[PDB]
DNA sequence: TCGAGAATCCCGGTGCCGAGGCCGCTCAATTGGTCGTAGACAGCTCTAGCACCGCTTAAACGCACGTACGCGCTGTCCCCCGCGTTTTAACCGCCAAGGGGATTACTCCCTAGTCTCCAGGCACGTGTCAGATATATACATCCGA
DNA sequence: TCGGATGTATATATCTGACACGTGCCTGGAGACTAGGGAGTAATCCCCTTGGCGGTTAAAACGCGGGGGACAGCGCGTACGTGCGTTTAAGCGGTGCTAGAGCTGTCTACGACCAATTGAGCGGCCTCGGCACCGGGATTCTCGA
């Protein structure tokens, strides 16, 4: 038996890709699993999880910190188009709200 | 038992200040507490049915998840 | 208009100039220049440039991009038709002449 | 029994001094630079071969076609080609997802309000080409292994070398040599290497040139402004001290360096702080000239009106015979190569792991371009 | 006491790819977590779904990348699918 | 000294759209939830958890509703909020 | 000569077209139209009748439901007239503008 | 083709009494043609990739019926 | 449905029936709130602010 | 040919049940069909994620009846519970 | 209020096509045992939810002014409606080809299923350094003279 | 429209508790091998989608007159925002108890899985009456006197 070596190894992924697949088969999702399935969904993952965490951590960066909490979570989301649109029916806990006035209000 | 007061005037007028309202009229409380009041009904319905499910007598906070995502409100932040 | 010109003349309607050749660079930020007009930094030698000495081209390259060859790591994601691309595509964009 | 590019005629031609007993002079073509590297040379005469192969391909689709029709046919297909390759495979790979979807998102329609000039920043932060320079020519065979004689020459020899071209077996193994060759990494201690440090144009000029030091110099005759005001014109923090640059670096003998060299950060060049930063996550560029980069693609193409995506330039069945193109089909289309590369042909270097035969890719379907 | 598997260590390995001097929260992490969670049962019942309507009995990359192009929106979608090609590729090589 | 009306009111609006805290009181809606819970079952326990997670949802719930409600009475050429409003939303969200 | 007020025919057609379960857009245009929006996505596409009439049921529910909302945000201005900034906010409220 | 001015403002007219509306001003026309678009390329859309994963060239009536699902906007009638 | 029909005067069921019976039963119309039924038309509602 | 399985004839069973007199057409048997249909997959989704909530690996007739009450609104799903009892009553007896 | 005029509703024929009922098969649903594990009990630990108390003190609660905004009330005008005429293309019926969805059939790769073995990923323990908390200061802004 | 009061952002110390590592254990993932059924190619087959043509006529376009709503301006008065002083429970700690959530063990009965049999439901085929048009008169509503 050779040094044994994970499947995310292979792929070079950070996501794990045999606990996706047990995932899969455990989840009553279909009758059989393909061999690459795991590996695509890792990516996806992997890849939504990085794009995420890079906006908020720009985000925090901007707020002159060094930690993410979740209204840097919230910032990020609501500022970009596509995550928006993604997390549209979706609550942060402790996110609060984008900071907006309608142009009426203002004084004149 | 009247613990809809407990929303007082100063909690909705700040949730209002939240929501980048300017100027609030004085029959927006009660339409608030009314309103408050359904949500919270609805919430507590379901997740109160998905704890005698499970044969419990604690509401977790799983429950409170699950009911919300029912309705469509998936919440971050409690539970997994 | 069924073909592009040569000298990319009038592809814009409001400026036709605008994106041709043989044309001035467009300046993100303005100029800096060691007399404020044409003359580049590091020309008159003692002119300090904000308050610091304006340091040698040549010195720099010799003190932080000069590394031993013997180290090379290699790319293990890349080939050289990235390098190739981006020359080939650079060569397509710009070209700055200078007096013979 | 390949085309080569059409020679040229100059007062001082470097090509000949290279070399006098071969004597071969520089080629001709749309660029006086073309002529550097046999690389590039390979480059510009496998794109005239796609050119004419187009128009051969063309007439025999369409003979009642006059010439300068054919001409304009294949000029408009070689520049789609060489948009569609370049925003598809090249500028993903430079910026990395997060940087690419941030400033050249999904293509809507032309915009005239947008200036389509090239700044004049460009010209410096685009020459963080100059850390991918390998200090060795490779060639290989057919099998694509070391061709003899000399497998792999030093590139201080390389420079104006035409002859390498028309006298050394053609272009076929120096195409080989560059997609089967990786590429050198950019590491904070590993800048450039010495070939084009210390032994730049050796033969030509009178003592070798030194390509970080023309950029630097460039950078100040041409009055760009420092690293910080760039660093605040794209929205990132401006380090002001020692610590501060340290931190944005994410290196502090780096750092200390910089400031020992320039003494402070507003000082330092655009090319310096360009390649000085740590590289994107799967990207080649730092924050700051990825946010150049990207805006100045992004108005090249929202201000371009013969987009190949633009309505009206191709018809709706030639975007989807053009959607289908790649670079390895026309290597191994155009020349002699029979095994390329799949997919990214930018990202595949290793032999025969990720390589093809290309009898199994498509080919492009010029059906559409019936009149 | 029982093992509670999570999505935290890979979330982290992740943000110390992208942000090197950058930490988290605990708040953050569930968010994180949940946020995984979510997006990975919309995928695998999207393409459980596609498998079904086609009276396929077998969850392949197919339909793991159909399910991407229709959840996904706009560009998000387009980098998704290439990076999932990507790993699917190298791990087939090695 | 005096502000006009209107700019303590403005003042706020930017006070509590930077925070991220809650604004309703914990004892007070930890006896409505307990309350509420009493019509369905008898002697029933909370989470703490259980109440916080009821807490954000409801907020949220809130003011996104007061979101919407402001869009409608901007709409109708005013600046206040009347329950008008609020049922307008509401109907048009579909919840009534 | 005879004539009607105004409202009079608008009242009558909104009394006889919410009696009718019939199609008010003709097949042929919308049909059309459905062809030339696919063209973008593929190309020689074929389309089932079928297909082409649910895309059509749809739409006109759709846009049916889109008017009622419009509706009432013009009657809440006080208005009788049905203006774009209705359009504009029955779709922002909605979700789909937002 | 410019086939959107097949939708025509007799026949928005129709679908706005439909909806109850009694007077309509002379400038939703083309607002109804925008948001009728926008609507069907989403739904168009949806239905050609569930006709691609399918390897068909043929949109049949079920991607459609399932292209509307997946949106929240069932439709009852046609499978 | 069947109900619907017969103060109709007719004897098969057809969607408009369906329809009618669905909108006008406030737990059904509750549970088939986003759904669309084929030729089945809306609900004759005009606004009282409307009419003369 | 081949076999196409509908709730056609028990719909009409249930119809002649209600209405002997009353006929349905063909559009108002496919949207019956239709009905049916989403209405058996509304329910079954929600007791395979109630089963799956709990660690169970069996859908049982706890299961079924959580997911109607926490489906059918109001005093509708109420009946609904007395009738689905009733069934699994006359059944177990006999 | 009252009459002339459209518009809609309500009755009597007249076909016609789709809904409803009848056969012929065949392919699931039923009946009759076997087997193995998922779930139903009981015990038992110990976590965390509930209750109670005392004390600051920040929040809420009344109350008094005043001003800005909600709300009728004219008045103009222009834009949308109703109606008639002309123009266009939707709709219906019928023909003719052929692309391409559906069925068979026939293997081949690919996935499930079983042992063995370890490393990867949990839980638990520890310490130090981001960050929340005071405190004085410096601007930035608002209202008024 | 320059100077005064108030609010908020900023820079400088203190302390703490929560996040980031370190270590031990175990169980879930990896490496092999085998068996069989799902699916990927091929080869027909017919059906239903697309393209065309011609006629009738219903609906889209266009033009015009006018009236009735949309929008702006103008009081007016009242109700909501802003301060200010007083009451009141909220939040924070600490203490104590016990209900019930969660884990372990045993065992049993219930569901999966076969095989053999047969009848329920689906497809194809007719056929007749419910409904969709036709015409006419009857009743109703509307708007100018
Ligand atoms: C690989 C071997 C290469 C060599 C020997 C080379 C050589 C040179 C030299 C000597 C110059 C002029 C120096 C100056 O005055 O600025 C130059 C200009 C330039 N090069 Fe390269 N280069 C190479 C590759 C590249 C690559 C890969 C890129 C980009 C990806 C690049 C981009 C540029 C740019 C932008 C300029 C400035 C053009 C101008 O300002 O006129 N070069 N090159
Ligand atoms: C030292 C060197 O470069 N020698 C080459 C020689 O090998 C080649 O044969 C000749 C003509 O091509 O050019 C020169
Ligand atoms: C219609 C349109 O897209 N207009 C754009 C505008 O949005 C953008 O602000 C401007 C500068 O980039 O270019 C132009």
């Amino acid at each position: 038996r050779a040094k044994a070596k994970t499947r995310s190894s292979r792929a070079g992924l950070q996501f794990p890709v045999g606990r996706v697949h047990r995932l899969l088969r455990k989840g009553n999702y279909a009758e059989r699993v393909g061999a690459g399935a795991p590996v695509y969904l890792a990516a996806v993952l992997e890849y939504l999880t990085a794009e995420i965490l890079e906006l908020a951590g720009n985000a925090a960066r901007d707020n002159k910190k060094t930690r993410i909490i979740p209204r840097h979570l919230q910032l990020a989301v609501r500022n970009d188009e596509e995550l928006n649109k993604l997390l549209g029916r979706v609550t942060i806990a402790q996110g609060g709200v984008l900071p907006n006035i309608q142009s009426v209000l203002l004084p004149k | 038992r009247d613990n809809i007061q407990g929303i007082t005037k100063p909690a909705i007028r700040r949730l209002a200040r939240r929501g980048g309202v300017k100027r609030i009229s004085g029959l927006i409380y009660e339409e608030t507490r009314g309103v408050l009041k359904v949500f919270l009904e609805n919430v507590i319905r379901d997740a109160v049915t998905y704890t005698e499910h499970a044969k419990r007598k604690t509401v977790t906070a799983m429950d409170v998840v699950y009911a919300l995502k029912r309705q469509g409100r998936t919440l971050y932040g409690f539970g997994g | 208009d069924k073909y592009r010109t040569i000298t990319g003349m009038c592809n814009n309607r409001r400026s036709p100039t605008l994106g041709a050749s043989n044309r001035a660079f467009v300046r993100w930020l303005p100029a800096e220049y060691e007399d404020g007009f044409s003359l580049p930094y590091g020309w008159t030698p003692g002119v300090k440039r904000n308050g610091f000495p304006v340091a040698l081209a040549r010195a720099v390259s010799n003190e932080i991009v000069r590394f031993p060859t013997d180290q090379l790591t290699p790319d293990q994601e890349r080939s050289l038709m990235f390098m190739q691309w981006g020359q080939l595509l650079d060569h397509d964009l710009d070209f700055t002449p200078e007096p013979a | 029994g390949r085309a080569l590019l059409p020679f040229d005629n100059l007062h001082d031609d470097p090509c000949l001094l290279t070399n006098r007993s071969a004597r071969i002079p520089c080629f001709l073509a749309g660029d006086t630079r073309s002529s550097e590297m046999p690389e590039l040379t390979s480059m510009h005469t496998l794109l005239l071969r796609e050119h004419n192969r187009l128009a051969t391909e063309l007439k025999s689709l369409n003979p009642r076609w006059d010439g300068e029709r054919l001409y304009q046919e294949a000029r408009k297909i070689v520049g789609a080609m060489v948009q569609i390759i370049t925003y598809r495979d090249y500028l993903p790979l430079v910026l990395g997802p997060t940087a690419m979807r941030k400033y050249l998102p999904t293509y809507r329609s032309y915009n005239d309000s947008v200036d389509p000039r090239i700044a004049n920043v460009f010209t410096n932060a685009f020459r963080y080409g100059h850390t991918l320079i390998q200090p060795f020519m490779f060639r290989l065979d057919n099998r694509y292994q070391p061709m003899e004689p000399n497998p792999r020459v030093p590139l201080s020899r390389v420079f104006f070398a035409s002859w390498r071209v028309v006298l050394e077996g053609g272009i076929d193994p120096i195409l080989r040599g560059l997609m089967a060759t990786p590429a050198k990494l950019n590491r904070q201690n590993q800048i450039a290497v010495d070939e084009i440090r210390e032994r730049l144009f050796e033969q030509v000029m009178r003592i070798g040139l030194d390509l970080p030091a023309l950029n630097m110099q460039r950078s100040r005759d041409h009055g760009l402004p420092g690293y910080n005001a760039w660093r605040r014109f794209c929205g990132l923090p401006q380090p002001e001290t020692v610590g501060q640059l340290g931190t944005v670096l994410r290196n502090l003998k780096l750092a200390r360096k910089l400031m020992e060299q320039y003494g402070t950060p507003n000082n330092i060049d655009i090319w310096m702080g360009g390649v000085s930063e740590p590289l994107k996550r799967k990207g080649r560029v730092g924050p700051l000239l990825a946010c150049i980069i990207g805006t100045q693609f992004r108005k090249l193409r929202d201000g371009d009106r013969f987009w190949w995506e633009n309505e009206g330039v191709f018809s709706m069945q030639q975007r989807q015979a053009l959607a289908q193109i790649s670079l390895p089909r026309i290597i191994c289309d155009n020349t002699g190569i029979t095994t390329v590369s799949k997919n990214n042909i930018f990202m595949s270097n290793s032999y025969p792991r990720d390589f093809v035969n290309c009898s199994t890719l498509p080919a492009l379907n010029l059906a559409s371009w019936r009149e | 006491k029982t093992r509670k598997e999570s999505y935290a260590i890979y979330v982290y390995k992740v943000l110390k790819q992208v942000h090197p001097d950058t930490g988290i929260s605990s708040k953050a992490m569930s968010i994180m977590n949940s946020f995984v969670n979510d997006v990975f049962e919309r995928i695998a019942g999207e393409a459980s779904r596609l498998a079904h309507y086609n009276k396929r009995s077998t969850i392949t990359s197919r339909e793991i990348q159909t399910a991407v192009r229709l959840l996904l929106p706009g560009e998000l979608a387009k980098h998704a699918v290439s990076e999932g090609t990507k790993a699917v590729t190298k791990y087939t090589s090695a | 000294h005096r502000y006009r009306p209107g700019t303590v009111a403005l003042r706020e609006i930017r006070r509590y759209q930077k925070s991220t805290e809650l604004l309703i009181r914990k004892l007070p809606f930890q006896r409505l939830v307990r309350e509420i819970a009493q019509d369905f079952k008898t002697d029933l326990r909370f989470q703490s958890s259980a109440v916080m997670a009821l807490q954000e949802a409801s907020e949220a719930y809130l003011v996104a509703l007061f979101e919407d409600t402001n869009l409608c009475a901007i709409h109708a050429k005013r600046v206040t909020i009347m329950p008008k409003d609020i049922q307008l939303a509401r109907r048009i969200r579909g919840e009534r």
